[PDB]
């Protein structure tokens, strides 16, 4: 018998991460619709190449609510931790050996039993792990400072780039994988490889700060940010489509029931309620 | 390595045509057979050679090349997509459950009750439940009071679906009063329903999102639209249905994800699913 080790990642509005209070508990708060926010204690590190000091923290959001629902449905207990290197996960050459980093590496090494995060389903990862059916259907878009005018993914300041207009995504992410694998995107990939950010929050802040002119990322995140911060807009629009899934090892005994529960939640309105609570208000 | 595969006509995902009276399928089409009865006083019938094309047929061609299999494609005759009737699945789902087909390809919606009896590939077309109306009809969604409490309005709103598929199953489970109200407006098929909307005999048609988005894109005059700027309730996808424990699922899943990631899928969407509107 064992508690599930759940790994997640900071990524608003799917996973908020906040300090505990002095006594080690999470502050009581309420949603926009008046209901209490469910929070869980999640351990993780508070700069690349430095030692990582793990401390208890508070986690909540769309994905944490989804976790609580799966746990109650399928009757498992769990402990949540934040991925130690802060990355979603890619497979990089080391040497002809390869390794996965990020949440993918923690799941494959046994440090995690389940990835519950806005984790994009793609061919590269599905070779190594099991994904559920998608709990969110979305795609990629482009975030810019209000007033910046670019048409989209085919705009010549992206396709014929210079140092005059800088764009980027998140290191060791599915967007990084996407641009690296499609030869037709190699001009964009070589430009971004010089400017990619360690996390989405840092990249978004860099757009607000006019140090990054366009950020290419998940539309589910970017449209939420633009709904909250009026100096930011997305520019259009879904140029690639993908979904987020729960990640498990291929020999997981939970994998069938997790997918059935995802499907039931789309069908009975639970997933829309989460959209209403965390995403679309 | 030679696989029985079942499908069902639903443009533009599967489109069925007569064979050249050459008996050869040409162009972008693949052979598909249909069992046609001789009469209604015998179980005898004939296989009729037809030709099949469409978004899903293009997917099957790519999977056959990539995963490396050949197939004999046939059109389902016992039901349509799949419904559980007295605890027995019919339609494409039933053909897979009862091991007459190795896989089912078409406009086949992934839902929880089907996933209990077949394995589904990853979704390769996003879909759900949408609502088609005449442009400017004010309906918030499925949760609109005009749908949920229809006799609160005088005269009441007239809306329906095509019974026996995933959309009617969802409504029956979620909105019991709406479901029993709307069966009076059951439509025999998508073409009948669009004619009913255009002539004012129906106010809304509730149906598969991907098919309605396709029809709205090609509506003469762009008068019929889906509500909420193409809003989808109960997001899901079409999926390839396989027997539970199928040894083909892993490869088929990896191949579909490869087509999505390398651009092959958006090519088929441009080729088959674009519309002027
Ligand atoms: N795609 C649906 C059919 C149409 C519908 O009910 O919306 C299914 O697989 O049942």
């Amino acid at each position: 018998s064992t508690r599930l080790k759940i790994v997640t990642i900071h990524q608003e509005p799917f996973v908020y991460v906040k300090p505990t209070m002095s006594d080690g508990t999470c502050k009581e708060e309420f949603t926009v619709n008046g209901d209490p926010v469910k929070k869980v204690i999640c351990t993780g590190p508070n700069s690349p190449g430095s030692p990582r000091h793990t401390v208890p923290q508070c986690c909540y959001g769309f994905c944490i609510d989804l976790l609580i629902k799966l746990a109650r449905t399928m009757n498992f207990t769990y402990e949540v931790h934040l991925v130690a290197d802060g990355k979603f996960g890619t497979q990089e050459r080391v040497s002809n050996k390869k390794e996965w980093n990020g949440m993918m590496g923690e799941l494959l090494s046994g440090q995690a039993d389940m990835i519950v995060a806005p984790l994009t389903i793609n061919n590269e990862r599905a070779q190594y792990i099991e994904f559920s059916k998608p709990f969110k259907y979305q795609g990629l878009t482009i975030l810019v400072k209000k007033g910046t005018r670019i048409t989209g993914i085919n705009d010549p300041r992206l396709r014929n780039p210079s140092d005059k207009f800088i764009y980027a995504t998140v290191k060791q992410s599915s967007v990084d994988i996407y641009f690296r694998r499609q030869v037709e995107l190699s001009t964009m990939y070589r430009h971004m490889e010089k400017h990619n950010y360690e996390s989405a929050a840092e990249a978004i802040q860099a757009v607000r700060d006019n140090k990054l002119h366009a950020f290419i990322w998940d539309s589910a995140v970017l449209e939420f940010e633009a709904s909250q911060k009026c100096d930011l807009v997305t520019t259009g629009e879904l140029f690639f489509r993908s979904g987020f899934g729960i990640g498990m090892r291929k020999d997981s005994p939970w994998k069938q029931n997790v997918s059935l529960s995802i499907l039931k939640s789309h069908e009975n309105g639970f997933m829309e309620d989460l959209d209403k609570t965390w995403v679309r208000y | 390595n030679h696989l029985s595969i079942v499908t069902l006509e639903e443009a533009p995902f599967v489109i069925v045509e007569d064979i050249d009276p050459t008996e050869t399928c040409v162009r972008n089409t693949v052979p598909c057979r249909k069992f046609v009865k001789i009469n209604n006083s015998t179980n005898e019938g004939m296989n009729v050679k037809k030709c099949c094309k469409g978004f899903c047929i293009d997917i099957l061609k790519k999977l056959s090349r990539t995963v490396k299999f050949t197939y004999d494609l046939y059109l389902v005759t016992n039901g349509k997509h799949g419904k559980k009737v007295n605890n027995v699945w019919n339609g494409m789902i039933g053909e897979v459950v009862y091991q007459r087909a190795v896989m089912a390809v078409g406009s086949l919606t992934i839902n929880e009750e089907r996933s209990e009896v077949v394995d589904f590939s990853v979704p390769f077309v996003e879909t759900g439940i949408s609502v088609m109306v005449s442009r400017g009809t004010q309906v918030t969604g499925l949760s609109d009071k005009k749908f949920q409490r229809p006799h609160d309005y005088s005269p009441p709103f007239r809306f329906g679906t095509v019974p026996n598929g995933s959309t009617e199953r969802n409504i029956r489970n979620n909105y019991p009063y709406m479901h029993q109200y709307m069966t009076r407006f059951n439509q025999r098929g998508v073409e009948d329903a669009l004619v009913s909307l255009k002539t004012g005999k129906l106010d809304a048609f509730i149906y598969d999102a991907a098919v309605l988005n396709y029809k709205a894109g090609r509506d003469e005059g762009c008068k019929l639209v889906t509500i909420g700027s193409g809003y989808i309730f109960a997001t899901t996808g079409y999926g390839i249905a396989l027997q539970k424990g199928s040894p083909w699922k892993r490869q088929i899943d990896l191949a579909l994800l490869q087509f999505v990631g390398d651009g092959e899928m958006e090519e088929l969407e441009t080729l088959w699913l674009t519309g002027i509107c």
